[PDB]
Formats: structure tokens, sequence, C-alpha cells
């Protein structure tokens, strides 16, 4: 009886590979980026990398290798699939349009075969006569790469070696050779095997075994001119060839391991190495030309050029600009310097990439007290982590409101031939014309000399000559500044009131209905240089010069009424070029078109609140891309403002839009306004850069936030945050974080670099005197932090090996306050189950943190949650009931306790419990009677839990160590004493992420029920709703016509993706769909869109409007 | 020890 739905609110911004190479085309340089299923495709160039490609997999990417078999154009790409999926792909720009085609594929499980360590390697031959995998341990299975085998089947060789730390292929070689770190007992060592594909065997290798160090991990194997192997440890990096051993030691290593590395120069001289702590390094080959004899290694050298962020990428771009991959906290751009400048740094970082980092632990509130949701996360780890706050939509801060009615339009107004501090403003009304002033903050109204002021005004901009341009319905007229004059009036041969307007600068071109008139604002006065009369009614017009001309508008766009129709025209002519009928039989409200980039683009709203889209040429005409994408539902405005570099398409309605540029795309943010219906730009002497705006009464002006479709803050911490705890009384934050310090000479711990905890602007430690029970340390720390500057107010510092585990902001019993309860754990040298720590309870009160509270505990306090008037804490294996007296003193009942390790735990606002103890997840309600917890429900099969909720009082989401996710129900069925002990899994999901926090909010609000956000390792954040009987099968077939219709990049099933999978078992997925999946609807060719939906009614444009419903649930 | 281990599945199992 379960219906779900999960659509990404977020994608994946952690990245987990990047690889560079001649992909798009041999005469140019890419970046490829690996998400989880995500390939991003960049173009290496001048101004940095210029995207050309985003797409998405049916699967987690876990290999990714471009490579050239002989007599191939350009690169080739190889991808493994985390569940498995092989395929070889190919970039095709054949059409205008982009393609990745799948040369090859097919999947290379194995039914036998432990997953090894140390994960999938993938890897290629110098020759590329093969690929070499290594999935499992004992098990090396290759694929031929000759011009067929277009399903891969692969063939397994016997890896007597037992467990494989690293391999790849050797240069230089006469034969395929595989060069390997495998560990055994008497440590590890490297070795060789040759492959022969023609009998599967692995024969010999070129070179004998050789010991390497303990921690002996990364392999590189370096191109021709040398040829050899590279072995990183930790303290030792050694070159190995033939019988060739160099070994260097050089102890500015000795600390963070190397993780990473990437060859700079083709040769193989150059390498750069990244450590866990951000540094990079250099990794040097001096070469040795021996007269007439090849050159040689004489030795290696390594040189720390300065830090990055943890990386898991590193990629050398060119002319010393890499691209530092990271995972674990922002990715970057930089570039590398001879001179190391100012800090002594040869790394200088050019350019940053938001990645909401692992998302550790977060908490949704309405922060700017507006009935919204934002988002606030603990991102990063170490000197990479932070707070994130993430706001849905664009927002604008207000500077002036004044109240006005039914005004029904705008024009800004500056008042001298010089200066673009735009010092007047002008709105008409139903039937009038009221005009203002500025001096500066100030609004006053009166009136200049020649403008009708008993007229509705359908224009108010500027010309030619100090002059100033009144479009009036009355009469379209002239007014100068200096002169101060009426210069000019038109009017209408046959005293006919006009209709629409158009007006740039230099130009005019009106309408009096079918009617056309184009007029001229030469020196000081009108000029009648053309009519014709239209098929139909005018609805709309637009005019302004779109490049080749500063004034004089080339064509024009036309909006009619009975055809409902847009158009192109030639305007010195009007002669009919190309029109387009559209739809329906409401009207066109606007149409406008505007220069940007690289696509000339015009579109039309109409009235029900709908909108279409055309590119064009400014030159001559094609009918570009179409999607109807609906907004408001009163009829769009749209308008041209100016911003940042590029300058957008604001749309006005009940829904205010905002149309930027994606790829090369155009972006669809909501504006977080009540409703607007007109707006103008600005730039004055009271307000500039800015934008004016005016709803039912009222007008505003401010300034229009960033850009995407989703807003983020960031709040650098520089250590590593753990939990987060909202305080709305005290309008604060309170958050668990940790650093790492070091020994010192006082044997003491010292600290590598400030941060949040150490640079607070108050402090204070713990004196509890609660016990007497080279090297890293954690000290960890609880800070307050303002919900306004987000400064970390005060951070008090816990005990010397007390490391704090869980975190509650409440009141307890009758006690009026509200404090910050901290779950703490005592973590002595070598003693694997801690059997002390402490519950701490704090008080923030008007200025500082109190310490009020403090019970001794006897174990680690995983997990805590505020039942209903008591504290319930999980400690080490045991679940209590604490009450908070009126002494303000913690106790417990001794003999009321519990056999439950809580690592994760949940409540209903009864009496209800969701835990996780042995791998299950666990129903208990509290028997008064016993002053106990009662396990009224289980959920048997093994589960290795990563997160909990309950979504009502029957049905619990859960999410596990293998990216899958799963709902558990109650059963509402007799032998209630057996068949109602066991809760039943009812739906499945593989998700493909890693869960850390479920929590009850949304991003929203000023159809479905309920919604549940999510935060993953990769820092996508995600969205579970509940659904009905009719939507839940409605989309669940979708789904399966979908999947028919849309194309899938490596060729693979949506259904075996999906599918959950652990190593106990593969069902297919059960209750659950992905938005993601269906939101796809929206992106299909009308062609493909009429196939899906070939039968409730049964229409596109009744299905088209189903989608769009979800798409604003997030 | 369980913190450590679970502290360090919550980053990326590292």
């Amino acid at each position: 009886m379960s219906y779900n739905y999960v659509v990404t609110a977020q994608k994946p911004t952690a990245v987990n590979g990047c690889v560079t190479g001649h992909f798009t085309s041999a005469e140019d340089l890419n970046l490829l980026i690996a998400k989880n299923t995500r390939l991003e495709i960049y173009v290496v160039t001048a101004e940095g990398l210029r995207p050309v490609k985003e797409v998405g997999m049916y699967g987690k990417i876990a290999v990714m290798e471009l490579f050239r078999p002989k007599g191939e154009s350009k690169d080739l790409l190889f991808i493994l699939t985390a569940k498995y999926n092989a395929c070889i792909l190919e970039y095709k720009q054949s059409g205008e349009s982009i393609d990745i085609i799948t040369r090859a594929h097919g999947n290379v499980q194995d039914r036998i075969g432990r997953p090894s360590e140390t994960g999938i390697i993938g890897i290629i031959d110098p020759e590329c006569r093969m690929i070499g995998l290594r999935l499992y341990d004992g098990l090396f299975k290759v694929i031929p790469l000759d011009r067929d085998n277009k399903e891969l089947k692969a063939f397994n060789i016997r890896l007597e070696e037992l467990h494989v730390i690293d391999v790849k292929f050797l240069y230089g070689c006469q034969a395929p050779t595989i060069c390997f770190v495998y560990q055994d007992p008497q440590g590890r060592h490297v070795k060789t095997y040759e492959v022969s594909l023609r009998e599967k065997e692995f024969n010999k290798g070129p070179w004998k075994q050789e010991n390497v160090e303990a921690e002996a991990s990364m392999v590189i194997a370096v191109p021709e001119p040398f040829g050899g192997a590279i072995i990183i440890g930790q303290e030792s990096i050694t070159y190995h060839n033939g019988d060739k051993y160099l070994a260097i030691a050089p102890p500015i290593i000795k600390q963070s391991t190397i993780v990473c590395h990437n060859r700079v120069d083709p040769n193989g001289s150059r390498y750069l190495l990244g450590d866990m702590e951000g540094r990079l390094f250099m990794l040097l080959l001096e070469k040795e030309e021996q007269m007439d004899g090849t050159v040689t290694l004489k030795d290696l050298r390594v040189e720390l050029l300065g830090e990055t962020s943890i990386a898991e990428c590193l990629t050398y771009l060119d002319n010393g600009v890499v691209f530092v991959g990271s995972r674990l906290g922002d990715s970057q751009l930089v570039k590398l310097n001879v001179d190391s400048n100012e800090q002594g740094s040869y790394v200088v970082a050019m350019e940053t990439f938001t990645n909401l980092g692992p998302i550790v632990d977060m908490c949704v509130v309405d922060l700017e007290r507006q009935g919204q949701g934002q988002l606030v996360t603990c991102s990063g780890a170490f000197k990479e982590g932070s707070l994130r706050i993430i706001r849905n939509g664009i927002g604008i801060h207000e500077h002036a409101s004044i109240d006005l009615p039914g005004i029904k339009g705008l024009w800004p107004l500056r008042s001298d031939p010089n200066r673009e501090t735009y010092d007047t403003l002008v709105l008409s009304f139903v039937g009038q014309t009221r005009v203002l002033m500025l001096n500066g903050e100030e609004v006053e109204e009166t009136e200049l000399m020649g403008f009708v002021d008993d007229q509705q005004t359908f224009f108010c901009g500027n010309v030619a000559h100090q002059q100033l341009i009144q479009i009036t319905s009355a009469s379209v007229r002239l007014v100068s500044q200096e002169p101060k004059a009426l210069v000019s009036e038109w009017k209408e041969p046959q005293a006919k009131n006009i209709s629409v307007a158009s007006c740039n600068s230099s130009q005019v071109v009106v309408a009096v209905g079918r009617a056309l008139y184009y007029l001229q604002i030469h020196p000081q006065e009108l000029r009648q240089i053309s009519h014709t009369e239209m098929e139909h009614e005018v609805a709309c017009l637009d005019i302004t010069p779109l490049g080749d001309s500063n004034g004089l508008s080339p064509l024009c766009a036309i909006g009619l009424w009975t055809d409902i129709s847009a158009r192109i025209l030639k305007l010195p002519s009007f002669e009919l070029l190309h029109k387009e009928m559209l739809g329906g039989e409401i009207i066109p409200r606007s149409i406008l078109m505007t220069t940007f980039e690289s696509s000339h683009y015009l579109l039309c709203a109409l009235g029900d609140g709908a909108l279409f889209y055309f590119g064009l040429n400014i030159e001559t005409g094609l009918l570009s891309d179409r999607k109807k994408v609906t907004l408001g539902t009163q009829p769009t405005v749209l308008r041209t403002f100016r911003s940042l570099s590029t300058t957008n398409v604001f749309a006005c309605s009940d829904r205010p839009t905002v149309i930027y540029s994606s790829n090369h795309k155009l972006v669809f943010s909501n504006v977080n306004l009540k409703e607007v219906n007109y707006m103008c730009p600005l730039n004055s002497d009271g307000y500039p850069d800015s934008l004016a705006l005016a709803n039912n009464s009222t007008l505003t002006i401010g300034t229009i936030d960033e850009i995407q479709k989703l807003h983020i803050r960031t709040v650098p911490l520089y250590e590593s945050p753990r939990k987060i705890c909202y305080q709305e009384v005290s309008q604060c934050f309170g958050v668990l974080s940790s650093r790492i310090e070091v020994q010192d000479t006082s044997g003491g711990t010292t600290a590598l670099r400030p941060s949040a905890s150490t640079q607070a602007l108050s402090s204070s430690v713990s004196s509890s005197k609660l016990f007497s029970s080279g090297e890293e340390v954690e000290v960890h720390n609880l800070l307050i932090i303002d919900q306004h500057t987000f400064e970390v107010l005060h951070a008090h510092q816990f005990l010397q090996n007390e490391y704090a585990l869980s975190l509650v902001s409440c009141k307890l019993g009758k006690d009026p306050n509200t404090y910050f309860i901290v779950g703490t754990a005592m973590v002595y040298p070598e003693e694997a189950e801690p059997k002390q720590g402490r519950i701490v309870v704090f008080q923030y009160s008007d200025g500082k943190l109190q310490t009020v509270a403090e019970k001794e505990v006897k174990g680690a306090v995983y997990s805590m949650v505020e039942f209903n008037g008591k504290l319930l804490a999980s400690i080490n294996s045991t679940v209590r009931l604490y009450e908070w007296t009126t002494e303000k003193d913690v106790r417990t009942e001794c003999n009321h306790y519990n056999n439950i390790m809580a690592l994760y735990l949940k409540t209903k606002g009864d009496f209800i419990l969701v835990g996780d103890l042995m791998r299950s997840v666990l129903l208990l309600a509290y028997k008064p009677m016993e002053g106990n917890f009662e396990e009224i429900a289980r959920d048997f099969n093994p589960n290795w839990m990563s997160a909990v909720e309950i979504l009502d009082d029957d049905n619990f989401l859960g999410a596990e160590n293998a990216f899958n996710l799963f709902v558990c129900q109650k059963d509402s069925a007799a032998t209630t004493d057996e068949e109602r002990q066991h809760l039943q899994e009812v739906g499945l999901f593989h998700l493909g992420e890693f869960v850390n926090v479920f929590c009850h909010g949304s991003l929203v609000m000023q159809p479905t029920q309920g919604s549940v956000l999510f935060g993953t390792v990769n820092g996508m954040i995600g969205l579970v709703t509940s659904l009905s009987e009719s939507w839940y099968n409605l989309l669940l077939d979708m789904q399966n016509r979908l999947n028919k219709v849309i194309k899938s990049v490596g060729k693979i099933e949506h259904s075996f993706w999906r599918s959950f999978h652990t190593e106990r078992k593969t069902e297919p997925a059960t209750g659950f769909i992905d938005g993601d999946l269906i939101e796809s609807f929206l992106d299909i060719s009308r062609p493909k869109m009429q196939e899906v939906v070939a039968n409730r009614e049964a229409t596109a444009d009744d299905l088209i409007k189903v989608v769009e419903e979800l798409t604003r649930i997030h | 020890i369980l913190p450590k281990v679970l502290h360090k599945r919550t980053l990326g199992l590292s």
C-alpha cells in the first residue's frame, strides 16, 4: 500500500574523477569530469573552460578513460559503471546538435568473485590492444580491442595474487605487460605479467619481483623515453625498470598520504601529486642524454608547490593551469607559477567551484522570516569544512516602497542629455499620467512642460537631440529637455486612437488596429515613413537594434489577434516575411527579441499564462526550438534590463520568472516575489544599478540576486562540522566540529591552521573534574553561530579526548529555557568500545554560553532525542530516559534501561521510536506500566543503515550502505503476536547515493502529500513525497512507456539501474518513482512525446501539464 | 573504534 516519489533537488556537486584529452575533435583539448552518474564535457580554451555537453547515465561512473585505437579520428571514451555496465562511447557533432553514440557495450559482472578492496580498477594498454579490469579478488578480466566485439565479450585469467593494491600496464613493452603491487604476509611487492590474449595465460613478466614499502599504494607507468614504473608510498617514492632501482625518501612527504597524480609533460618528466591535506607537489625526473645512447633517469626530485583543496582529481590542462577535482571541498582552477609569490606559494587559485562536499548533517529553517524553506548544511571535512545555506529562487532586497494602486505601465527617465543617473519616473494609469522626480531617496510628483496627464501613456523613454518621447494613446508626441518644448506632434489621419506601441531610442512603430504607421525622430520632428494594414488586429509588437546598428531596428516581431500568430517583418517596408501560427485562440500578450551571445532569441507570451520560445537570425529567420513552457496563469509581460556581464529577459506575471542562459541554453528561476506586472531597469542617483517593479498597488526598487535556480551561501569553517541544531528563541545555530591538532615540543597539541573554533569571537573550555580514568589529536568543540551574520559567536572546547557525537536543542520537563544538549564519549589510546562519556547541558542566555548541568554516563552517547519531556539517549548499546529535575539535574532510574545500540534514532509526536541496533530497523513504543520501551515491531533482513525516517505512523523510510532506499510498513493482519512483530518492506529503490540525513521540510511554499529532504555524501539533495493510487500507477505507466522512447547513453536499462541491489539479493524497484525520469518527459521532441501517451483522458497537452505540477514540488 | 569509523563512513568511507 506504498506509493513514493523521488526527485533530485540538487545534482551531485562532488567530483569523483576527471580525465583530459582530445575527444571532441583531434584539434581540441577537453576536460572530462565525472560526477556519480554524470559526465561533464569541457573544451579547454584561452579564457578558461567552455562547456559543450552534459550527459546522464543509468549508473555510477567508476572508470573513465579516453583512448585512440589505431586508425581513429579522435579519442574514444571508456566508461565502466559501478553495477558492472561497460561501454565505449563516441562524440559525434554531426548535427548542429550533439551526440554521445555507443560504439560498443555489454555487462561485465561475474557470478563469481568478491569485490576487491581498493575497488574496481580499469586500465588500458598503450597499444590500445586491450582493456584490463580488476573487479574482484583472484580474477583479472580481459577485453580484446579489435574493431568488432561490439558487446565486449571478455575473458578472465586466474590471478594467483589474492590481494591487489594497484595496477597499470607498462609502456615500451613488446607485449601487453601488467605491473602491480600486491599484499601478502611478508608485506607488499611489485610484480609483472605478460598478457597472452592468444591463449589467455599470464606467462612470465619482463622483470622479476621486488619488495616495496609497507604502504606502497600508487603505481605510475612512465612513457617510452624512460619507461618503467614509479611507486609512491609513505615516506618513499621509487622508480623501477628492469634491474634499475631508484629511490627517494623526502621527509616533506612523510606526513599526509599521497592520494592522486597526473602527468604534466608527455615525456613524463613532471607529475603533479595530491595530499590528503591539500598539499600539491611536483615530481621531477631528471634526464641523461648519453653521447649517443637514448635518455635515462639519473634521479627523482619532489617540490612542494603549495596547497589546493583535498583533491580526488588533478588535471594539468595547459599553460600552467591545473583543474583540481575535489570531493571533500570546492573544486577549482589553479595556476601554477614559476616564481613563488607571497606566502612562498607557487600555486595561485584562479577559480573556485561550489561543492556541497559530503553533506554530513542538515536542517531546514525559515531563515529570513518568510514562509519559505531554506536549507543549512554541514559540508566538507577538515580544513574544507563549512556551512552552506541553500535558498530557492532568485530574490530582491527592497530600498523604497510607495503605494499607488492600479498602475498599468512604467518607463525610466534621465533628466539630462549626458548622465545615466535617471532622476524621473512616470506611471501610466487607466486614463491618466502623473510624473515624479528623484532628489536621491525622495519621490516628489509634478509634471513637465508638454506631458499629457489626462492621457494613458504606452511609452516614456528617450530619443535624440536632448529629447523625451511620449507615445500616449491620444498622439505620439515630442518634448525636448533644454528647449523644454513640444518640438512635434503626430496624430492619426482619422482621429482614431492608437493601440500597440514599439519604441527603441531612434525609431518608432505604432499600430492603430490592423493598421501600422512607421514614423521617425530625425532632427527635431516627426516623419511618416510607412503604412501597411495587417490581416487581423495587432496584439503586440517589438523593435530594438539587434547588433549591426545602434538605433535603427532592421526587423520586427508581431503578435496578431485572430489567427493567434507571431511574425517577422522588414521595417522600412513592413513586408510580410515569415509568420508562425500557434495553437489555440488566447491572445499573445507580449513579444520580445533580445541580443544574448550566440543564439539571437525571440519569444511570445500569451494570456492564459503560456509562453513559447524561438531563436532566429537577426539577418533572416529560421523557426527554432519549440517547447511550450508555462509560467503564471496571468498574461506574462516580457522585458529587458541590465545586470552583470550578460543581461536578461524578465517574465512579469503572477509567477515572476527570470530567463537566463544555461549551457548556452536559458535559465528558469522563480523570483521570490508576490507578483509583478510591469518591471523596468535602472541606474539612478538615488538607486544605481537596480530595477523597478509594480504589483497590485505597490511600487518597488532593488537589486537582483545571483543567477541560479538554487542560490548558495558559503561559510568557511576551516575545520570539520559534524552536527547542527537551530535554536529559534536564541536566533542562532549550534554546531559540533572537530579539528586536528598535532604533537609539539611540549608533547601537547598545537594546530595546523586557524579555524572556526580558534578564531571565535568568544570561547571557553571544559573544566569538569568528572574524570580520573609525532601523533594526531582531535579537539571537538561546540560552536554558536548567529543565524543572521553567521559569525562564530562562541566556541566551547570539550575535555581532552572527549568526542562529541550528538547534539539537540530543546526544553525539558517544566523548565521554560531551551538548552543545547550534547552527547559525548571519552576516547582513549586503544580501548575499542569506550566506557565513558557525558551528557552536557548548555545555556546560551543573553550573551554567553552557560554550562548548566553535566551527568556522567558509562559509554559513548551515539544519539539522543527529546521524547515527551525527558531526554532519551542511546549510550553504547543501552537506551535510557532522563529526567530534568526542578533543581536542574538530569537523572534516570538505572533499572529502566534497554538492550539497543541506536546508531540512528527518530520519534513520532506520539510514544513511538525508529531505532537501528544490529543492522536492523526497529519499532518501539513507551509502556508507562514498565517505565520502558516496548518492541512493537522489527525488520529482519540485514541492513547496514546510514540514515532513517518516520513518514507517518506506520511507514518508515531507510537508507543503506549499498545506495538503496527502502520503506518499511507494519502488518495489518491477525497473529498480532508474530506476523505483527515483522514490519515489511513495501518499497525498494536503488538511489545511487549515500544518504547521511533526512529531514521534514520543503524549499517550495510561499497534488501530493508530505515532503522529506535528504543530503548525500556527493552533495546531492533529494526529496521524497507520498502519492496516491492513481498517480503511482499513472506514473509507473509513464515510466515503462518512457524507457521505450528515451535514449540511454551506454545502452543501459533504467530498470537494471534503479533495481535494489545488495550482496544478498537483487529485486526490482517497488513503491517508488524517480521524478528525475518523469521530468524528462518535458525534455522530448513532440514526435516521441505522442508515442508515449498513446492513451482517464489521454493527451500530451493533458500530461505536459501533469509533470509541471511536480516540477513545482521543489 | 566505532565512532571514528562512523565519522569516516559519513565522509565517504575514508
